[PDB]
């Protein structure tokens, strides 16, 4: 179930020091707090 | 979180009151996930209003909605359907002015049928109208993913042409490479299908 | 994001507290200096009379 | 988008509203604002307004500030004011006390041009003219200082900085698009939580330019150009608010 | 940090270089730029320059692009060009095929006024004057079109978009700080990679305004203010090329 995916996404690490789960969470937090102009393209251009 | 359909009629657009309505909508907690200004034709309007189909008011109703551009919105809110029904207020404009003032129908709507807004009644009609006006807006992942309903939809879709495509692929047996088989079956499907015709120059 | 707001507010409060602590330490030092000066002024006549 | 308001843009968009400056003063500002800006450590320094006088030597007032912090639930911009009779030389505009400002409030009519005058109030009190000018300027600045909503944003160390990803104020012909600078960016307090009839807004949708005029202080004007995403405010006239406003509406 | 260069700041910062327009034409531009921008469905439309004719009726030329994408290592902008004798009404400049695009570079001398003029070249070839004007504008745009480096960035789907977080160019005096428009953001191609002595930069450190003039095309100027990040360019004068660069320097 979702528990398997959650447990898996926290062991996988990315090029950055944090896990992919934490990286996505931080990216979403920045997007939600900043509210960029063209947000979807700002994800690939500004937040990550 | 549920999504409802809404539309701003030409009477609130010919008077340049669309942006005020949008700001009021955003002020009450709604979120406009999709908006589009468009202009229905007679056939499209008649297809949209299929539930009436020959009632007393239908001629004037379809003649009014095709008199100018309207706006189509998809609003998102936890109680979106009921909250938007309340926000619009009563359907009849004079009854609206009498009972509930400071409602969008009381303020911008006038003269009966020109109530300046239109909303969805139930989630069935909401989803139907959203798919009618926004064919590519994703939604409702729970009412389509039932194993029974998934099998039923696959049954409705596969007997017409996919089974014949698979039979042709098996009989012809093209290159064992899967990419050529994929291309051939895609060509067969896009060439033989009951829904669309065959196009020739 | 809620936690981020809280942490930012806490950090700003910490810096303000540091500034206020420096100001009060300076005030206390100045007060002690004034006390020492007043004590010396009071002490001087006896010193110049009987301890030169 | 813009980092600082541009003087020529302000004079160009407020030309209709009657907020104008003379040619000599315009050129002198162009050549002299940077000099005074760099003489101090101010990151920003711009023309604030032009108060009218009796002899004919109008008071040009400019204001500047270095950094914009948030403190006690508000944006506290530490500002410094300068005045002049000609655009060339800028002199400091000293801040006044509290009781001196209360006495300031009782002087009416346009103040004279000479900054060496003294007004007599009542036991008698002597009020310098520069004190009156500073009192009026701070009153107007406190009352009305418009920036488009969410054009600024907080950051690390909690300093109110510009918001380089500002999308543009949606529905800019309404007062919910503009806010006082002192109001914090996150908060929903805007130009609509003050009195119902002390702000007027005109809007040209094709050119996309909005003009906000203060009716409490009939000399305060503001523009917001949406296509260029540039905003700016000016004051022209004597620092008197019309208390008889209700009969005017 | 800007998204499109103003038409007022360009005329203000380039006034000294003689890059000026008549006041009546300036008001007409202010009115009729948005009209043509909406009539043509272009998200960006700015004044590109002004070319001199044998009459007083100079050609005002404005360029505007709707899409701008990376293509074979070139940032291709799908530009459209419009011309006008007066600031009021604009006409279009249709592109030129290669045969006449090579038979138009041999025609020299400053153009006439009526855009219905036929030059005759050597059997005789008849070439319209509008073709010659288009050729000259294309040559100047290829040789000169200049923007600060890192002011554009590449997003998904390979489109060049303004860099909203452009913090400005350090060392604005250096030519390395500036690049052509059709250079990809990743590539380290600048104006330094051009001929050594074809670009003159004069930078006022105090006011923070750098000015880049083209010596190969003498009438092209580009200003860049760094205190507020604002860059613009204009071409004023005839479109002819300066062949003998070696002797002059």
């Amino acid at each position: 179930d979702v528990g398997q995916a959650l447990a898996f996404l926290q062991q996988v690490k990315t090029t950055q020091g944090a896990s992919i789960y934490e990286g996505l969470k931080a990216a979403l937090a920045k997007v939600l707090e900043d509210r960029p102009v063209n947000a979807v393209e700002a994800l690939e251009t500004s937040v990550l | 979180l549920e999504k409802t359909f809404a539309l701003i009629k030409p009477d609130a657009v010919r008077a340049g009151k669309a942006q005020e309505i949008m700001q009021l909508i955003e002020l009450n907690g709604f979120t406009i996930i999709a908006k589009q200004k468009l202009q229905l034709t007679r056939a499209r309007a008649e297809e949209f209003y299929g539930e009436h189909k020959g009632k007393e008011f239908f001629p004037k109703l379809v003649n009014f909605m095709t008199s100018g551009p309207i706006w189509a919105l998809v609003l998102a809110k936890p109680g979106a359907i009921l909250a938007w029904r309340a926000l619009m207020g009563p359907t009849n404009v004079f009854k609206a002015r009498a009972e509930q003032p400071k409602c969008l129908r009381a303020l911008y709507g006038t003269d009966g049928t020109q109530n300046a807004t239109h909303g969805s009644d139930s989630p069935i009609s909401a989803a139907r109208e959203i798919k009618f006006f926004f064919p590519t807006l994703s939604g409702d992942p729970t009412i389509y993913a039932e194993p029974t309903a998934a099998a039923e939809y696959i049954t409705k879709r596969i007997q017409p042409a996919l089974a014949k495509a698979l039979a042709a692929l098996a009989r012809e047996k093209p290159s064992a490479d899967k990419f050529e088989a994929i291309t051939f079956v895609a060509g067969y499907l896009l060439q033989n299908n009951p829904n669309k015709p065959k196009v020739l120059m | 994001l809620a936690a981020n707001r809280s942490t930012l507010a806490d950090k700003a409060a910490s810096t303000a507290a540091t500034v206020d602590a420096w100001a009060e330490r300076q005030a206390k030092m100045e007060a002690e200096l004034q006390g020492k000066e007043l004590e010396a002024v009071r002490r001087r006549p006896t010193f110049v009379l009987r301890e030169l | 988008v813009q980092l600082e308001p541009n003087i020529t843009l302000v004079l160009k968009h407020l030309a209709s509203c009657g907020a104008v400056v003379s040619a000599e003063q315009q050129a002198a500002l162009d050549h002299s604002i940077p000099i005074k800006r760099i003489e101090a450590g101010l990151r920003s320094l711009t023309l604030w307004g032009r108060l009218t006088t009796l002899n004919g030597k109008d008071y040009l007032v400019a204001e500047g500030y270095n950094v914009a912090s948030s403190k006690e639930g508000a944006a506290v911009y530490e500002t410094k004011y300068f005045y002049s009779q000609d655009g060339a030389r800028w002199s400091d505009l000293q801040p006044v006390d509290s009781e001196t400002a209360t006495r300031c409030a009782r002087i009416k009519g346009m103040l004279s041009g000479d900054p060496a005058k003294n007004y007599e109030l009542e036991l008698v009190f002597q009020i310098p003219e520069l004190a009156v000018l500073r009192c009026r300027v701070d009153a107007i600045a406190t009352a009305t200082s418009v920036i488009p909503t969410d054009s600024t944003i907080l950051n690390a160390a909690s300093q109110v900085v510009p918001n380089r990803l500002f999308a543009g104020a949606a529905y800019p012909e309404k007062l919910e698009s503009y806010q006082h600078r002192f109001s914090l960016p996150g908060s929903g307090v805007t130009l609509s939580q003050d009195l119902r009839g002390t702000w007027a807004v005109q809007y040209d949708a094709f050119k996309g330019v909005a003009q906000v005029r203060s009716l409490l202080f009939p000399g305060y004007f503001f523009y917001y150009a949406a296509n260029e995403l540039t905003w700016g405010s000016l004051y022209v006239g004597d620092g008197l608010r019309n208390n008889d406003l209700i009969f005017m509406l």
